[PDB]
């Protein structure tokens, strides 16, 4: 058995077949942030 | 010691007469960043 690691998660959504997606693209994102420095975390709440 | 009324200062023993400087102190904090493990292609592994 072998191991590995996904390069990054900072290129947002994509809809191409997995053979051609660039490095960092993901399949689904919703109510998240693509923030650098802090990572791929949740968005804050909306204030009234 | 420092006289509260006249602000005269007495130094420690055995200092000869001459010229001296007088001032205030400050700190010089520093803090490196923790090391990292990086493979041939530059990917980061073993964070935990």
């Amino acid at each position: 058995a072998f191991d590995g690691s996904i390069k990054s998660l900072l290129q947002g959504v994509s809809q191409q077949v997995p053979r051609e997606r660039l490095d960092g693209q993901v399949s689904v994102q919703l109510n998240r942030l693509s923030d650098v420095v802090n990572g791929n975390r949740r968005r804050p709440g909306a204030r009234y | 010691s420092i006289d509260p009324t006249t602000y005269v200062v007495t130094t420690v023993r055995n200092v000869p007469d001459g010229e001296y400087f007088v001032g205030l102190r400050y700190t010089s904090v520093l803090s490196p960043t923790p090391p990292l493990v990086r493979d041939a292609n530059g990917i980061v592994i073993g964070t935990y």
